[PDB]
């Protein structure tokens, strides 16, 4: 008015740009991005370990493999398949047949606000068991590292190593809940929600930032290996973001019509 | 100097290269060297100056043997995007060329002339 | 007014009916510093490469549809040499330096008449992969002339056209729906951009400094600033107007940062 | 640049009119018209008189 | 003493039993100025190319004779790539600049034992053509390994081995005797040089600034500083000593001066 | 003493370096290079023009050509064949046969002192006729230029153009001698006595610096074309160097043994 929008930059216009009237008071500030995200949110559920664990393979895997799937949770908002970083997001709608269903995940409601390209925070790990009268134990190792899996016998009882180690553990109470905040540990600089690139120099799938992540939480009961029940059980995991920053804005997920 | 209808408009680049082995022919070759693109607008010209790169400070005027001291590479101009023009106005516009001495253009040491104009 | 003679190195481009500039996120974008992660002496700028390279893009006709775009990556354009556009000396440099870091001037090209209409949209999106259909092979210079435009399907809208990986035959074959990389065409004007149409302008510019996930990405794998041109309203012209106008572009690096000598790159 | 020549008068343009570079030194002055012409030149031959 | 660690760019060479330096004609040779004949902005030095390139030369045995020399031109060595020696980035630069101008550090290589004798002579002569027998074809990398040395005939001494021209068949075929380009081996120590032998040294250096017939010669035709190694007294060694020692060399440009962009050179 | 020469640089040693005795007085200074060369020296002889001249061809020349050879003198110290710059030096020792003998030249005694690589001077042109009772005329054009050759009739007499022009002429007296000094005119910077290089960029004979020269002197009588005698005649040409400089020393011509 009478400016043209083809210069790429237009400002806003109050009521007295062309009409008679005065501008209105600012209402609130539930808008700042280091307050908006700070909400306790679960991403998924977890099958509980009870033995010597084994972790899934690299990208192709023929049948006859022996891994214990759906026991880890590579906690990121980024889409994840079988507890290792994927690039797309599945929803297994017609699950009849043979061959095991992979553990998918994604942080659903994060993208519907996300108009960003780069992100920066710290997080916290909140765990809760769904089955009653249960007592468990959560473990963790940082990004760019990998789980230790073996067992050493004590007085005829086979006990695995993930009771001990360097990286922290946590033992819950009688049906309690464990929570702690966890800082940055990534080799790269800021978390990407978009990426070009590839993992190695050549002959790699183009798009997955394999070492710009957080880490993973696994749950296990404090019992020796030979005293394990036949009923399997479950537990969920929750994340709340903290002290966040953001850079160089972008689009939003496309809404249906449909 | 351009000369065409005002409702016509095009983009023309002009390019210059010092002596290569062969002659630079297509747009990558004339692209890498030294150029200027040019609009058609309300004015009608574009002053261009061929830079003066040289082994020796003075240079000859004609080549008895067409050596590196007497030639300095070709000059060309390309059409970059098509000439664009409305209906019922004529095709194929025209451009005139001028040629003038710059600032540093100095001469020396005369020679006897060519009387071949009189025959 | 409106006449901007921009001179760099030895080249000099002017567009007589232009509009201005458009920086991003900082009013003077050329300022930077050598990266903190390195330890070697970085090879800074030099006047032989401070340049507008130009290169031809595909032309455009009546037959296009809405939201159909071309998109060229960067600096991956310089590698595969689209449209008669090569880095020349610049590719011979950045083949031999494992770390590369630079910001970009761009001004794009058209010139429609005064009896036309139709709006393009020049914008450079950050950090996208709009050059591959999921086979795993990046598309190259032969398969550009068979389409002249990317007809904007729903599979880019729902993020279904990003390269996935080999699932491994121990599992079930999946049912994918979403990826975080996508294009939402009702939304694409949140990036540095300006409407180019036969209304006012002929050629128009963007400008952008660096963004990155790390201080310096790799040499020949990263692609931050893909630039895409897309049509919002198609052209109409009577019989006698200039059929199928032509598009090229003009890319300038500003303050390059190289690191790490080795042999010239040979792909494994 | 971006001046037009149709006004009849255009000046000269050095290298920094649109490019990067600096102007070159003046070489000589064998140009001034009261030096250029001062050259011994024959125009023709003559049959010699010997009578009235 | 006698330990000279010379560091440039990212490379660093040291020769632990060396002798010193030897400049020529000016005690500090690296100083210069951009040439006065040009008008364009010259592309000056940059830290990615301030380098010792090295390259292998032919070995040497008992069977050599006195005054037999190898000779490598410059910068024409970088073009044809002798001995695993290429300019790499440097050739990719100076292909694209019609004027080139630079001075040179050299330190050459041998290491004989303490039970040997035999004197080499490292010297860089100015402005010679010791690479062609008069056919008109400059000799290239295939025909170096068939001789390993130039047996110093009389035809280089009397200047009879410089490339002449087609006389034209209107005339008489001539009887040539002399040319102004020659080598007089009793005389060759008037140039910057130092006797390298198994007496004292192992590796030893020259250094030279620019000389020229014009402020800046052409890119790929001129050859000012050919460097030649020649043997004055042959080696003697008993059965059990290290047979046939090996020679390489190490060439450094200092303060390069480029001028004039175009396409990459393709020979006509 | 006890220094070693393998460092490349050794100084001189007077008598008291190791013996008893004192150093001797400096004798003279006939050594400075801008005095040593300043000597009047002829390089060659010249057949005298008397008509419309024609000058020799480029490098190959088949038979049936019509040029007038041995009438020009491309005055340089550099070796010259057929009044155009060659690279070697001939001496036609067995001249019997057919096909014309080319005009060779070289400045003999200049090289026997010359320990140089680059040279710089001005020169002078001294002419002298060998045949008696003769009157002539000398002409000249600069380097990087070329002779004008035609004729225009005046009162039925064909008269050539090299009586007139821009570049200077000189008419001698009754058996006199003409001399004048002549300055630099070359496109390059300093005169090379050695060269790498070639004339053009590619496909050229490697070694002849075609435009780092001086010029040429031709002699002709002041007569119209149709009054020309049948006896041919000769004239010599002399050069003395002036104000010379020199750079970056080198070797000397190899002496015989023999």
């Amino acid at each position: 008015s009478t400016d043209n929008a083809e210069t790429g930059v237009i400002e806003a216009g109050n009521t007295d740009t062309d009409f008679s009237g005065e501008l209105a008071a600012p209402g609130s500030n539930h808008t700042n991005v280091k307050f908006l995200f700070d909400r306790s949110r679960l991403l998924n559920v977890i099958k509980v370990l009870e033995k010597d664990a084994v972790f899934p393979r690299p990208f192709p895997t023929q049948e006859g493999a022996q891994q214990d799937d759906g026991y880890f949770c590579l906690l990121t908002p980024r889409p994840t398949v079988a507890s290792r970083p994927a690039t797309r997001f599945g929803l297994y709608a017609n699950p009849s047949g043979s061959g095991v269903l992979a553990n998918t995940s994604l942080d659903f409601n994060f993208y519907s606000l996300a108009c960003f390209t780069y992100f920066r925070s710290d997080l916290e790990v909140t765990v809760v068991s769904l089955e009653p009268d249960l007592e468990f134990a959560v473990g963790w190792f940082p990004s760019g590292s990998e789980y230790q899996a073996s067992s050493f016998v004590y007085d005829q009882l086979h006990v695995p190593f993930h009771f001990t180690g360097r990286t922290p553990r946590a033992f819950a109470s009688k049906g309690g809940k464990v929570s702690f905040v966890l800082p940055w540990n990534s080799v790269s600089s800021v978390l990407p929600v978009r990426w070009g690139g590839a993992s190695k120099l050549s002959s790699a799938t183009r798009g997955l930032p394999a070492h710009a992540d957080w880490g993973t939480i696994y749950a296990f009961v404090p019992r020796p290996n030979e005293k394990k029940s036949t009923a399997v059980k479950h537990v969920a995991v929750y994340i709340r973001y903290k002290n966040a920053r953001a850079w160089c804005p972008s689009m939003l997920p496309f809404r249906s019509y449909k | 100097t351009f000369c065409g209808p005002m409702m016509a408009r095009g983009k023309f680049l002009l390019s210059y290269s010092p002596p290569n082995g062969t002659q630079p022919q297509t747009l990558s070759e004339a692209m890498q060297c030294t150029y200027s693109i040019w609009d058609i607008g309300l004015n009608s010209s574009w002053t261009f100056v061929v830079p003066y790169i040289s082994p020796s400070d003075y240079r000859e005027t004609r080549a008895i043997t067409n050596s590196v001291y007497s030639a300095d590479g070709w000059f060309s101009l390309h059409k970059l995007t098509k000439i664009t023009l409305p209906p019922d106005c004529p095709q194929s516009p025209c451009i005139l060329f001028f040629a003038s001495a710059g600032e540093d253009y100095t001469l020396r040491l005369p020679v006897d002339c060519n009387p071949s104009y009189v025959f | 007014d409106r006449v901007t003679t921009q001179t760099a190195g030895n080249t000099a481009i002017n567009t007589q009916s232009s509009l201005g500039v458009l920086c991003a996120y900082v009013e003077d974008p050329t300022k930077s510093d050598p990266p903190s992660s390195s330890t070697d002496q970085p090879t800074t700028t030099f006047t032989a490469i401070d340049r507008w390279y130009t290169g031809r893009l595909n032309s455009w006709t009546k037959a296009v549809k809405t939201f159909s775009f071309q998109a060229v990556p960067l600096p991956g354009a310089f590698l595969s040499r689209q449209g008669g556009l090569n880095g020349g000396a610049f590719t011979a440099t950045l083949h031999r330096h494992f770390l590369m870091k630079c910001g970009w001037q761009v001004q794009v090209q058209c010139n429609l008449t005064q009896f036309h209409q139709g709006a393009l949209l020049v914008a450079m999106v950050p950090e996208t992969t709009l050059d591959v259909k999921p086979d795993g092979k990046a598309k190259s210079l032969q398969e550009l002339n068979e389409e002249q435009w990317v007809e904007m399907s729903d599979d880019y809208r729902t993020g279904k056209n990003m390269p996935f990986q080999s699932l491994g035959t121990y599992y079930r074959p999946p049912n994918w729906t979403w990826g975080p990389n996508f294009i939402n065409p009702y939304q694409v004007t949140v990036f540095p951009h300006q409407i180019l149409n036969a209304r006012t302008s002929t050629s128009v510019d963007i400008n952008v400094p660096y963004i990155g996930e790390t201080p310096t990405q790799s040499s020949e794998t990263q692609n931050s600033w893909t630039l895409l041109v897309m049509v919002l309203v198609p052209l109409d012209y009577k019989e006698g107007a200039t059929t199928d106008p032509e598009i090229t572009f003009s890319v300038r690096p500003t303050s390059p940062y190289f690191n790490g000598l080795r042999n010239r790159y040979t792909a494994g």
